Order: structure tokens, then sequence, then C-alpha cells
């Protein structure tokens, strides 16, 4: 229940929380342990879980489909903004150990701050998927975005935008010291 | 009975013979879920049978998904039923009712496949080709410093017990790995001549760097010069004995 | 610390269920009970086993250092 939905809320499709493509994460077994209005709070945070799993899944998927070395650093990037999640659902676990008759709504509150930083982040990556930015556009697509509004996205993005700057600096030695191009042939 | 007694009340045997769990009970929520999740299979149906079967606690799935994960294979979950390890779902674990557990081991028994395949490798020698033999001995180099670590994973448990997910996550720098060695394997056992057979091998680990050119990639230069010895031997017996080795012709020149 | 997937919710906690090979050095009398019952099994009722323990580990040692001596 408080290990169950963060379960779900983490890189695992749960089944309690049934993962559709139409609609992630519902809630249809109406537990009687849980609250009715609990239902709408699970409504709330299963969109969060959703995009970690989709998150998650844009990590598994990509290694060709969107390629580039630059990609190779986008899903490195992307496994360090779901890094932080991670301890923030360890640190639940813990107050679980502390507390364990706090109600559902007390883990949407403390998972507020992340419903902050990840539906901002999600439309970028799904403009990257959506339109063909797969090169150093990517850089420029990240870019135009992680000049942001809210210190948490500034943040994630910074760690995306970085990867991708570590890949172009070692190709950008390769050029001033071998003189070689195309280390990456086109993109 | 006396000695019987003892060994089924302080320990396990629930779990290799079917008996109810010796795991301790009380009523209501953690305690004892069975009434509460009785009523709740009886609500919404539990077709025509309530769930039920022999019943295991925690830590012996994590010991043993620790033992599956270290290099050990063939245990009582994770068998191996047509060449690939599988949960074995005839155990019921009573919340959740092994349904979501049963998509997170199946995951776990995902990356036991790997491990059973680099293990597989390592035992059609143990219990010649001379590049597949430098290749698992590089092989062998990143095991013993790999379960190392979940041999110390596992003294924690005994020293309060640890829960699953922080073990699952704490080996994440291993797995992140062990992604890119399934990788290499893939042609290393996908083959005619015995010099294309270690060339299919060589020429995909000589590409696999400039994918990552963090800490994989070091890893695979440590394991790509372990696997070019014999190479730069055989040049520097052509050099300085004035002869080629020969191995049915496993070097790269017709001679 | 760890919290069961059996059961959730309000535990008040119980340790770890101990192993099988955990503590290998306890263990050997119930057992050597226990092949002993099955090679009787076997055996018809009539075959045993000597030493299902003995002594400790220094007495034996001292024994078998006095056994290279010629002491018996």
């Amino acid at each position: 229940m408080i290990h169950e939905l963060l379960l779900a809320l983490s890189g695992y499709p749960g089944s309690i929380f049934t993962w559709n493509k139409r609609s992630g994460l519902q809630v249809s077994q109406d537990f009687p342990f849980l609250h009715p209005s609990e239902t709408s709070v699970l409504n709330r945070l299963c969109r969060l879980g959703t995009d970690y799993i989709r998150f998650t899944e844009f990590i598994e998927q990509y290694t060709g489909g969107l390629h580039g070395i630059y990609l190779r650093a986008f899903c490195t990037g992307l496994d360090s903004v779901l890094q932080p999640y991670r301890q923030a659902l360890l640190d639940l676990e813990q107050e679980f150990l502390g507390d364990p008759h706090l109600s559902i709504s007390h883990v949407n509150y403390f998972l507020d701050q992340f419903q902050l930083l990840f539906p901002s982040v999600m439309v970028v990556v799904e403009q990257i998927k959506s339109q063909k930015i797969h090169g150093c556009q990517i850089l420029e697509t990240v870019y135009k975005h992680s000049c942001g509004g809210l210190p948490p996205v500034r943040s994630a993005l910074e760690k995306i935008l970085a990867v991708c700057h570590g890949v172009m600096y070692k190709q950008l030695s390769a050029w001033m010291l071998h003189g070689l191009l195309l280390d990456q042939h086109e993109e | 009975p006396d000695d019987r007694s003892w060994l089924e009340h302080h320990v396990v045997h629930q779990y290799w013979t079917a008996r109810p769990s010796q795991f301790p009970h009380s009523l209501h929520l953690h305690s004892n879920l069975a009434a509460v999740w009785d009523q709740h299979l009886y609500s919404s149906d539990p077709l025509y049978v309530p769930d039920d079967r022999v019943l295991v606690t925690e830590t012996q799935v994590i010991r043993e998904t620790l033992w599956l994960l270290s290099g050990v294979k063939k245990l009582f979950i994770f068998q191996l039923i047509d060449g690939k390890v599988t949960v074995r779902n005839n155990i019921i674990v009573t919340h959740l009712t092994h349904s979501c557990l049963r998509s997170v081991l199946e995951q776990i028994a995902a990356y036991g496949q790997v491990v059973f395949r680099l293990q597989e490798f390592i035992d059609e020698v143990m219990g010649p080709f001379r590049t597949y033999q430098a290749f698992m001995w590089a092989l062998y180099k990143y095991f013993i410093s790999f379960k190392e670590e979940l041999a110390e994973i596992e003294k924690c448990i005994i020293n309060t017990t640890i829960t699953l997910a922080i073990v699952v996550d704490k080996l994440a720098p291993r797995l992140s790995q062990l992604k890119v060695l399934h990788k290499v394997f893939s042609t290393g056992v996908a083959e005619t001549r015995n010099v294309v057979r270690a060339s299919h091998l060589l020429n995909t680990l000589y590409k696999a760097i400039l994918e990552y050119d963090e800490q994989t990639v070091s890893l695979l230069f440590s394991l790509w010069v372990e696997t070019v010895r014999p190479y730069l031997q055989t040049v520097d017996e052509w050099i300085v004995h004035g002869h080629l080795w020969d191995g049915a012709r496993e070097f790269i020149i017709q001679r | 610390k760890r919290r069961c997937w059996e059961r959730v919710g309000c535990p008040p906690g119980h340790r770890e269920e101990p192993y099988l090979t955990e503590a290998g050095r306890d263990a050997f009398d119930k057992f050597c009970r226990l092949h002993q019952g099955e090679l009787q099994l076997l055996a018809g009722g009539v075959l045993q086993a000597p030493q299902p323990v003995l002594v400790k580990e220094c007495e034996l040692v001292k024994d078998v250092l006095n056994v290279l001596i010629g002491v018996v």
C-alpha cells in the first residue's frame, strides 16, 4: 500500500495500478482498506509514476531507433535525473519504518515536489519523440527549455545538457588535437 | 519431535516441503493479513478456490535473488524450465498475491539469464581456442570482484535485516555493466574457421569501446586488452622466434 | 528495516528468519542422529555409525598430536 504504490511509481508497470497505453497506472480496484477519496488522490499521483515509467522505457529502449552519440548521452542523463526520485522513495520507505499509520495523501503530498519537475521535462522528450530531432539539435531543444522558470526543472535539464556537452567537447578534442572529423559520422 | 521440532520451529523447511509458514503471526494487517486478504479475495471472487500456497517470507527470496545474481544457479525459485531461468509461481506471497512480485522477479530472472550465459561459457572449459580462454579469464577477474559485493551485502542481512529494494538498488552500477556484458557476449557465441570465430568477437569488442567514447568503458578496455593477449604474443613470436604460431590457423595471416 | 511483501501496514516487527547453513557448527548432533536414521531404514535396523559428535576442537587436536608420537 505504502510500499506497493512506491513499487508502481518506480520502474515497474505494476498490476495493481494497471499500465495502459491509453491511460497509464489506473487504479480501478477500490480497496476496502482505502478511503474512497484516496482514489482521486491516486489519480493525481499516478501521472507522475507514469512519467517515470516512460522515462525508464526511453532508457531501456534506446542505446538505433534514436541513436547518435548524443542520445546515448541523453539516456545517460535521463538515468541521472531519475536517481533523486529513487532517493525520495527510499526516504518514504524509511519514514514508514518510523510511522506506518500515515495515509496515502501524505505520500502524494511528499511527492508533490516531483510533480513540478517531471511534467515539465516530459514535454521535451515528447517533442524529441514526435519530431525528427536526434542530433545536435537535441542539445538545442534541451537548451530552449533548460533556461526555465523552476529551480528543479532547471537542475534536471542541466544534468541532461551537461552530459551532451561532454560528448561534444571530447569530439572537439579530436578536432583540435588529431584533426579528426566525423568521429560520429554525420550527427 | 525433539530435534525435528527445534529444526522446524526456529528455521525453515516450510519452503522445500509444503508446510504452513512458521514466520510468527498475530491478528490484523502486518501480523496476520490472512483474514482481511481472504475477505478481499472473497469479495472480488477468488474464482472458485481461495489463493493459498506454501508461503515464504521476504528474506529467503532476498538471499535467493542475491545467490542467483551472484553467479550460482538452479535454486528453488528461478528454476530453469527449458534453458532460461524463471520464477516459480506456485508459491504464495500474500500481499500483491505474487503478481506484481512475478513481474519484479521476472526482471531479476531476466538478468539471471545473462549471468547463466556467462557462467555457461565459463563452464564449457572447466569441469583449446586460446582466445576464448583469455576472454573467460578477464570474465573471471570481473566475477571475483563482482560477487564479493553480494557476499558483503548478504552478510548484513544476518547482522537487523535489510529490505529487497535497498539491495537491488545497491547493485545498479554492476547491472548497468551487465547489460554491456550481455551485448558483448552475443557475438561471442553467434559464430566457420577459427580465425573468423575470434574476429567476430574481437571486432565487436573493438567497436563497443567507441560506443561509450564512464565506468563501463574502463571495464571494456580492461576486458579488451586481455582478449588480444594471444595476438600480441603471436606477433612477438613472429618477430623474435621467426615463426608464426599455428593453431590450425588461429591467426589472420594465411601461412 | 525490512517490511515483508507477505503483509504490509502497521507491523510490530520481528527480525530475520535464520538460515540453515547459518551457524554451521551447532546442529551436527540433530543430523548425525537423522543420517543414522536414514541409514538404518535402508540397512534394516542394525548398521549404526560411531562418532555422532566428539569431543572438542582442542582435545581432539591434542589426541591427534599424541597419535604421531605413538600414544594411541
